[PDB]
C-alpha cells in the first residue's frame, strides 16, 4: 500500500475572472482502486472528466483530473483523494503561485 | 490404473455414504463426475493436489475431501432419493483417466429391498431335433432394487462363449413407479453337449443390498447382499 | 447444453460403415477426446485432435476435426458386434492442468446380420418344478421388432444377441413368461412374426 | 525511435469479483482504451486502427477477446492451486516493443506491485530476486504450447509490422508542435529569508524542453527542473529558483523549445508584464501550501 501524491495546476495562467482548466494529479499509489473529488468552497463540484489510469516503470498507478473553472480571489478549488492507504481523505488546496 | 471402492451402494435417505477413490499413477489433479441419462459428465468437486478441495458445477449435497496425493474421497452427509446416479473418479497430470464407476442408489424406505428368485430353465426336445443346439434360459426376478450381474458357469467354470444377456431388467410392474424388476440370460450350447450327463451348469445371479451395518427389523429375511445360484445337469 | 451428439442412437448392420457426429460452442477449444464406453464400465480413450483442421486414425477408428465450423466426426468402417458401447464427445478448453465438457453420447447398436434365419418358438421348462415354463422366441432375422406385451400378465424382454465363438453362429433371442392358460404358441402375438416361424406342439 | 507499450491492469478482489482494465500508448500518446465494462478495444486517435485492414483488426481484436476472459479464468485457479497465496491479487501486465528496421520486444508482468514474471524465448520465466513459490504456476503455464505459440507470434512479428504502421499512420500528429505559455509567481522559500521563484510553462509539445534562470549571459545553477505534468495530450512544467529577499531583480526565466525556432520565451522578473499580470492574480492567500 503506496501512499498517492497530489498535485493541482491550471492549464492558462490563472486570471480572476476568466474561465479556465483545473488540472488535478493523483501519483504513485497503489492499488488501484482510488476515489477522486473537485472542490469549490466544499460543495463537490460535479462535472470532472478523469483520465484512463495507468502506471509508470516503478509499477505504481497514476491518473488525471481535470474540471473546468474560473479563478478568483476569494473562492477556494481542492483536489480530496480517498485511498485505502490513508485512514482520512487527503485533502490539497490550489495554490496559484507554489 | 484408477479404482473405486465401493462399486455399488444402496443407501438410506438421510444416511451417510462414502465412496473413496484411487490411484497409484502419481498424478495430481483428480476429479469427481455424475452420469445421468441425456446428460453426459458434469464435474461435482476437483483437486489441485494434497489436501485440497474445489466445488465443481454441481457439489451441493457432496463434500470432497483429499488426505494423501493417492487418494480422494467423496462425502455424502445426508443422502437423498435425487442423488441416484452412477458416479466417476478421474486424474490428470491434460490427459483425464477415468475409474470403473460407482452405482449408487439411494431408496426411502428399506422395506421395499428384495433379493432374487432364480430358475433355469432346460432346452427343449423341439430345438434340439430341429438345429443341434440347446438353449439355456436363466430368470432372476421379483427383486428391488436394480442390482444384479448374471453369469453362467460350467462344471465349475465361468462360460463367455454362447451368452446374451439383457440390455436392462424388465420392471414387473408399468403401471406403479416401486415396482420390482426381472432380467433373463441365455447360454446356447451344441446338442452333443447338452446330451451330456457329466456336464454341469450353474446360473450365478450376484445381487448387492443392505449391507450386515443396517438395521433390519421386518419378520422375514435380512435382504443382503449374496449369490443366488439356479443349477440343471445334462440328460442322456 | 454445451456440447450436442447426434444422433441418439445410430444402429448398422454388422461388417458396416458408422458415422457419428459432435457439435460444439466452447471457447476457446484446444482439442477434442473421443471416448468408448462399454455398457456397465469406464470411459476408453480412442483418439485426440488438437489441430485447427484435424484428421486421425486408430484401429478401425478414423476421426476428423474443423475448428473453422467447431465440428466432429467418427467414422468407423467395417463394424464388429463388440463394437457396441456408448461414443462420448469430449472437448477441452485449455492446453495445461482447464475444464473437460462432456457430451450425452452416441449409444450405438448393432444388428448381426443372420443369413439363414430359423424363426422358431420353443417352450422351455423348469429344473426343480414342471409346473413353471417358459417361451423362447429365436433364430430371427433382423428385420422382426419384438413389440411389448398389452396385457399386463406377460413378460417379454426385448431381442438380445449371442455369438457361439468356435460355430461363428449368430442368433437372436427373446424370452416371454406369464404368471397365469398362456401358450407359446401366441405369446409373442404383439409382435411382428415371420410366416415360416416354427411352432411345435406341446 | 518510439517506445509503443501495452499496459494491462487486473483487480482480484475475492472468489467472485475481478475487472481488468487496458492502455495502450504510442511515444507518450494514449491510442486505446479497453474497459472491463467494454465488450470492444476503443479507438482513442483517428488513426489508431494503423495500416491494418478491418479483417486484420477484427481477427486481433477477437484475440485479445478470448485472451481477457481465459485470463481472469486462469488467475482464479492459480490461487485455488496455493493456502500459500491469498486475496485480494494485482496482475499487471506490460507488454510491447521499441522501434530502432530493429525492435526489441518485451512482456513484463508484475505480481502485488514487484516485477516477477517475463516472457523470454519460448516460454513464461521467473525473475533473479523472485520468490520460488511462483515456480510450480510457471510450470503450469509452460506446459501449453498453444498459447505459447501464439504469444510468440505477437511479439517476434506482429507487434514491428504493426507499430511501423502506427509510425507511419500518424506522422502529422506526432510531428505536431506546440507553442509553450510561461508565467512568473513566489512563494517563501523553506528557509529564512528567502524566496523561491516559480516559472512555469504550460500547453507545449513535443515533451522536451529546456527552462533556466538566467543573468544575462550567466545560467543560474540553482535553478531546479519540476517534473512534466501532462493537461489535451499538452505538458505542464516549472523551474523553481531559490533567492535571497533583495536578489529577485535582474532576473529572467528563459524557455527554449522547437516549437519557437530560435526565437525564445523570456520572462523579466519585475517588468511591466511582469508587475502587470502578476497583479491579474491576486487572491487571500487561504489556504496556501506549509
Ligand atoms: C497489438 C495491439 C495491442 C492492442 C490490444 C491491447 C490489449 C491489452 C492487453 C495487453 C496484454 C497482452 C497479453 C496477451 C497474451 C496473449 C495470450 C494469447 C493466448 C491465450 O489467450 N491463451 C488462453 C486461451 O487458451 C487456449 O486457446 C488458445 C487458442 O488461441 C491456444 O493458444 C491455447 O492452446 C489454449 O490454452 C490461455 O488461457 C492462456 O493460458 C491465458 C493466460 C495468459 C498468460 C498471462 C500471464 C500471467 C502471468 C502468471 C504468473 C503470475 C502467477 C500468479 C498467478
Ligand atoms: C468485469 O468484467 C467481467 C466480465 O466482463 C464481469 O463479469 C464483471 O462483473 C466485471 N467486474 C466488475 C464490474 O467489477
Amino acid at each position: 500500500q503506496k501512499t498517492p501524491q497530489i498535485q493541482v495546476y491550471s492549464r492558462h495562467p490563472p486570471e480572476n475572472g476568466k474561465p479556465n482548466i483545473l488540472n488535478c494529479y493523483v501519483t504513485q499509489f497503489h492499488p488501484p482502486h482510488i476515489e477522486i473529488q473537485m472542490l469549490k468552497n466544499g460543495k463537490k463540484i460535479p462535472k470532472v472528466e478523469m483520465s484512463d489510469m495507468s502506471f509508470s516503470k516503478d509499477w505504481s498507478f497514476y491518473i488525471l483530473a481535470h474540471t473546468e473553472f474560473t479563478p478568483t480571489e476569494t473562492d477556494t478549488y481542492a483536489c480530496r483523494v480517498k485511498h485505502a492507504s490513508m485512514a482520512e481523505p487527503k485533502t490539497v488546496y490550489w495554490d496559484r503561485d507554489m | 490404473a484408477v479404482t473405486q471402492s465401493p462399486r455399488n451402494k444402496v443407501a438410506v435417505t438421510g444416511g451417510k455414504v462414502t465412496l473413496s477413490c484411487n490411484q497409484t499413477n502419481n498424478h495430481n489433479n483428480m476429479y469427481w463426475y455424475r452420469q445421468d441419462t441425456g446428460h453426459g459428465l458434469r464435474l461435482i468437486h476437483y483437486s489441485y493436489g494434497a489436501g485440497s478441495t474445489e466445488k465443481g458445477d454441481i457439489p451441493d449435497g457432496y463434500k470432497a475431501s483429499r488426505p494423501s496425493q493417492e487418494n480422494f474421497s467423496l462425502i455424502l452427509e445426508l443422502a437423498t432419493p435425487s442423488q441416484t446416479s452412477v458416479y466417476f473418479c478421474a486424474s490428470g497430470d491434460a490427459e483425464q483417466f477415468f475409474g470403473p464407476g460407482t452405482r449408487l442408489t439411494v431408496l426411502e424406505d428399506l422395506k421395499n429391498v428384495f433379493p432374487p428368485e432364480v430358475a433355469v430353465f432346460e432346452p427343449s426336445e423341439a430345438e434340439i431335433s430341429h438345429t443341434q443346439k440347446a438353449t439355456l434360459v436363466c430368470l432372476a426376478t421379483g427383486f428391488y432394487p436394480d442390482h444384479v450381474e448374471l453369469s453362467w458357469w460350467v462344471n465349475g467354470k465361468e462360460v463367455h462363449s454362447g451368452v446374451c444377456t439383457d440390455p436392462q431388467p424388465l420392471k414387473e410392474q408399468p403401471a406403479l413407479n416401486d415396482s420390482r424388476y426381472a432380467l433373463s440370460s441365455r447360454l446356447r450350447v451344441s446338442a452333443t453337449f447338452w446330451q451330456n450327463p457329466r456336464n454341469h451348469f450353474r446360473c450365478q445371479v450376484q445381487f448387492y443390498g443392505l449391507s450386515e451395518n443396517d438395521e433390519w427389523t421386518q419378520d422375514r429375511a435380512k435382504p443382503v447382499t449374496q449369490i443366488v445360484s439356479a443349477e440343471a445337469w445334462g440328460r442322456a | 447444453t454445451q456440447v450436442e451428439q447426434s444422433p441418439q442412437s445410430l444402429v448398422v448392420r454388422q461388417g458396416e460403415n458408422s458415422v457419428l457426429q459432435c457439435n460444439y460452442s466452447v471457447t476457446p477449444d484446444n482439442h477434442l477426446r473421443w471416448f468408448k464406453q462399454d455398457t456397465g464400465k469406464g470411459l476408453v480413450s480412442l483418439t485426440v485432435l488438437v489441430d485447427q483442421k484435424d484428421k486421425t486414425s486408430n484401429g478401425r477408428y478414423s476421426a476428423t476435426l474443423d475448428k473453422d465450423a467447431k465440428h466432429s466426426t467418427l467414422h468407423i468402417t467395417a463394424t464388429l458386434l463388440d463394437d457396441t458401447a456408448t461414443y462420448i464427445c469430449v472437448v477441452g478448453d485449455r492446453g495445461s492442468a482447464g475444464r473437460l465438457h462432456f457430451g450425452a453420447g452416441t449409444q450405438l447398436i448393432v444388428i448381426p446380420d443372420i443369413q439363414n434365419p430359423d424363426p422358431a418358438v420353443y417352450q422351455l421348462r423348469d429344473s426343480k418344478s414342471s409346473d413353471k415354463s417358459v417361451c423362447l422366441f429365436t433364430d430371427f432375422d433382423s428385420q422382426t421388432n419384438v413389440s411389448q406385451s398389452k396385457d399386463s400378465d406377460v413378460y417379454i424382454t426385448d431381442k438380445c444377441v449371442l455369438d457361439m465363438r468356435s460355430m461363428d453362429f449368430k442368433s437372436n433371442s427373446a424370452v416371454a413368461w406369464s404368471n397365469k392358460d398362456f401358450a407359446c404358441a401366441n405369446a409373442f402375438n404383439n409382435s411382428i412374426i415371420p410366416e415360416d416361424t416354427f411352432f411345435p406342439s406341446p | 525511435n518510439y517506445t509503443f507499450r501495452c499496459l494491462q491492469m487486473s483487480s482480484f478482489a475475492n472468489r467472485s469479483w475481478s475487472r481488468t482494465d487496458s492502455v495502450v500508448w504510442l511515444g507518450d500518446l494514449q491510442t486505446h482504451r479497453w474497459s472491463n465494462d467494454s465488450a470492444t478495444i476503443s479507438f482513442t486517435k483517428p488513426w489508431s486502427q494503423g495500416k491494418l485492414s478491418n479483417q486484420q483488426w477484427e481477427k486481433l481484436q477477437h484475440m485479445f477477446q478470448v485472451y481477457r476472459v481465459s485470463f481472469t479464468r486462469d488467475i482464479q485457479e492459480l490461487v485455488k492451486m496455493m493456502p500459500k497465496e491469498d486475496y485480494p491479487i494485482e496482475i499487471q501486465l506490460s507488454a510491447g516493443c521499441e522501434m530502432y528496421n530493429a525492435s526489441e520486444s518485451f512482456l513484463h508482468v508484475a505480481f502485488q506491485g514487484k516485477y516477477v514474471v517475463r516472457f523470454w524465448g519460448t516460454s513464461w520465466q521467473t525473475v533473479p530476486g523472485a520468490p520460488s513459490w511462483l515456480d510450480l504456476p510457471i510450470k503450469v503455464l509452460n506446459a501449453d504450447q498453444g498459447t505459447s505459440a501464439t504469444v510468440q507470434m505477437l511479439l517476434n512479428d506482429t507487434c514491428p509490422l504493426f507499430v511501423r504502421g502506427l509510425l507511419e499512420a500518424g506522422k502529422s500528429d506526432l510531428e505536431k508542435q506546440e507553442k509553450p505559455v510561461a508565467w512568473l509567481s513566489s512563494v517563501p522559500s523553506s528557509a529564512h529569508g528567502h524566496r523561491q521563484l516559480v516559472c512555469h510553462v504550460s500547453g507545449f509539445y513535443p515533451k522536451p524542453v529546456w527552462v533556466m534562470w538566467m543573468r544575462g549571459d550567466q545560467e543560474q545553477q540553482g535553478t531546479h527542473r519540476g517534473d512534466f505534468l501532462p493537461n489535451d495530450e499538452t505538458w505542464y512544467l516549472q523551474a523553481t529558483l531559490d533567492v535571497e529577499a533583495g536578489e529577485e531583480a535582474g532576473l529572467a526565466c528563459r524557455v527554449k523549445h522547437s516549437s519557437l525556432g530560435g526565437q525564445d520565451i523570456i520572462l523579466y522578473w519585475g517588468s511591466l508584464h511582469h508587475i502587470l499580470d502578476a497583479q491579474k492574480m491576486v487572491w487571500n492567500h487561504r489556504h496556501h501550501h506549509h
